[PDB]
């Protein structure tokens, strides 16, 4: 099974440098090639670069030579180092493999620059024939954050909404989700709250 | 480098509908045009490649054509879980660069929303703020008016709304709406009160709730 | 400008790294079936300034997947792409009579597919061309494939900034380079035989293709 993993640091600061992983398992690094693709937030799909099986490279040339692309094949990780980072590039970082299209992909990381230091939710429950509930997450930067029910287990009905971004300079959205009115004292409701950038989980149960 | 033009930016047909998404190339490209399709949250999927050749597992509803400067994607009966940006790309020459995308979207009968509101938490007052928490649940179409009114004093300004992308299953759209007073304003006043104009609601349908009690 | 056309072949096709330029000559010779003076004379010359695959003679590419053959005899190819010089049921059927080759010596079989899950896939390219190994324009090398192997390993790649034919006229054979090249998707290395097939220079031939040197290659791998 083919699969590739993004990670490294969300926040970086203004003319800093970022690095990102890309680990890679289910395929060989010396049969297919891996290109890096970022996204700003709503906005549409960028190239970067490519790292092919022999190990040369191609760099958009957009980003001003800032931007360099190396592998371990051995270790089956794929390296993106880019400096001098600038505000334009927050956005959600991709590697993805190359043959004939780019087939499978990382599921994403988001990288923010920005010189504000991270802060971590606040979580209230939003609580009150078909009944509906909540939590709301508050005050947190920078993004993402991931909001499950019931530790997983609550799918359906569960609407959590886009972030929005307060005078503050911090944002804040909402879970919630449709039950029968019924299963109220009969079962537990719980939302799991989970802002990496400032490693902070928190499970709130919400009742009258 | 060379251009990617996708039209149009956006479309909205209705299920059965056979939709039609095309992207012109600024030089020729020949036939390394990759269709990916893009759901909210989550990464692309490629959906066609070689201009004209469907991925494992792609619906036979999904089709792609054309050469050198211009090819087409087609959905030949569009179904409600199709919604997403489509987003073609050329592997001709580096850049390898992206189209605009299309978002697609659904048309459907009209469903009214289903309105709740929230009081704030205790947890939450006891900090100094207040947020009020207006829930429209899954209505089409997406346009839809919520205003706040206190103490039947219609509020500006200190509200802000979110909506989600619409659902793949029933193709509805839900929307946050949030009120946010200080401790000290919040106290001031009895009747919180939302209320919400939609198309298939034949008159405003207003959800409140009296301070010192809810 | 001779010593750096000298400098450039030994380098691309693996002499350099493996070897004053005389032993590197001196591999040269030998790997390639010339006199083995260690001079850059003119018969070395000729030999640089010929046609040939773009495979390296000593090492690889790179380091590849795999024991470099293929572990199953149902293969399968795609041909991706096509040159405008030839019309594509020729072009289909030089591949055809390229595989059939060898099939005809070995347990394998050639299936066309149309779909990138192909073993071996076809493609038509020119400079750098979507792997990490751009052609070089007009003449030069013509051509150039992996060793089995999953994604692009067994794939088969030609030049098409060369004239594309078939037997006399103009232009490359594209039913023999192809026939060469299906060799290198194999899992067979490139002969010092200047009469055989996986010889890396370009030869016309007509008649059989193969050489005794190429059976025997390809049956200590099936
Ligand atoms: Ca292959
Ligand atoms: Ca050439
Ligand atoms: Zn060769």
């Amino acid at each position: 099974q083919v699969q590739l993993q993004e990670s490294g640091p969300g926040l970086v600061k203004p003319s800093e440098t970022l690095s990102l992983t890309c680990t890679v398992s289910g395929f060989s690094l010396l049969s297919y090639g891996v290109h890096w693709v970022r996204q700003p937030p709503g906005k549409g799909l960028e190239w970067l670069g490519v790292i092919w099986t022999g190990g040369t490279t191609n760099y958009n040339s957009a980003l001003m030579s800032r931007f360099t692309i190396s592998k371990d094949d051995s270790k089956n990780t794929v390296y993106l180092k880019m400096n001098s980072l600038k505000t334009e590039d927050t956005a959600i970082y991709y590697c993805a493999r190359y043959y004939y299209g780019m087939d499978y992909w990382g599921q994403g990381t988001l990288v923010t620059v920005s010189s504000a230091s991270t802060k971590g939710p606040s979580v209230f429950p939003l609580a009150p024939s078909t009944a509906a509930l909540g939590c709301l997450v508050k005050d947190y930067f920078p993004e993402p954050v991931t909001v499950s029910w019931n530790s997983g287990a609550l799918t359906s009905g569960v609407h959590t909404f886009p972030a929005v971004l307060q005078s503050s300079g911090l944002y804040s959205l909402s879970s919630v989700v449709t039950v029968p009115s019924s299963s109220l004292g009969t079962k537990t409701y719980t939302c799991n709250v989970d802002h990496k950038p400032s490693n902070t989980k928190v499970d709130k149960r919400v009742e009258s | 480098d060379i251009q990617m033009t996708q039209s149009p930016s956006s479309l909205s047909a209705s299920v059965g509908d056979r939709v039609t998404i095309t992207c012109k190339a600024s030089q020729d490209v020949r036939n390394t045009v990759a269709w990916y399709q893009q759901k909210p949250g989550k990464a692309p999927k490629l959906l066609i490649y070689s201009s004209s050749y469907r991925n494992t597992g792609v619906p036979d509803r999904f089709s792609g054509s054309g050469s050198g400067t211009d090819f087409t994607l087609t959905i030949s009966s569009l179904q409600a879980e199709d919604v997403a940006v489509y987003y073609c790309q050329q592997h001709y020459i580096t850049p390898y660069t992206f189209g605009g995308g299309t978002k697609v979207e659904i048309k459907r009968t009209v469903a009214a929303p289903s309105v709740f509101i929230f009081p704030p938490s205790d947890e939450q007052l006891k900090s100094g703020t207040a947020s009020v928490v207006c829930l429209l649940n899954n209505f089409y179409p997406r346009e839809a008016k919520v205003q706040w009114k206190v103490d039947n004093a219609l509020q500006s300004g200190n509200s802000q709304e979110s909506v989600t992308e619409q659902d793949s299953k029933d193709s509805t759209y839900s929307l946050s709406s949030t009120l946010t007073l200080s401790k000290a304003d919040y106290e001031k006043h009895k009747v919180y009160a939302c209320e919400v104009t939609h198309q298939g609601l034949s008159s405003p349908v207003t959800k409140s709730f009296n301070r010192g009690e809810c | 400008t001779d010593r750096q056309l000298a400098e450039e072949y030994l380098y691309r096709y693996g002499y350099t790294r493996v070897a004053s330029l005389g032993p590197a000559l001196l591999l040269l010779q030998k790997q390639l079936s010339l006199p083995e003076t260690g001079e850059l004379d003119s018969a070395t010359l000729k030999a640089m300034r010929t046609p040939r695959c773009g495979v390296p003679d000593l090492g690889r590419f790179q380091t590849f997947e795999g024991d470099l053959k293929w572990h199953h005899h149902n293969i399968t190819y795609w041909i991706q792409n096509y040159s405008e010089d030839l019309p594509r049921a020729v072009i289909d059927d030089a591949f055809a009579r390229a595989f059939a080759l060898w099939s005809a010596v070995t347990p394998l079989t050639f299936t066309r597919v149309y779909s990138r899950d192909a073993d071996i896939v076809i493609q038509f390219g020119v400079a750098e061309h979507g792997d990490g190994y751009p052609f070089d324009g007009k003449d030069g090398l013509l051509a150039h494939a992996f060793p089995p192997g999953p994604g692009i390993q067994g794939d088969a790649h030609f030049d098409d900034d060369e004239l594309w034919s078939l037997g006399k006229g103009q232009g490359y054979s594209l039913f023999l380079v192809a026939a060469h090249e299906f060799g290198h998707a194999l899992g067979l290395d490139h002969s010092s035989v200047p009469e055989a097939l996986m010889y890396p220079m370009y030869r016309f031939t007509e008649g059989p293709p193969l050489h005794k040197d190429d059976v025997n290659g390809i049956r200590h791998l099936y």
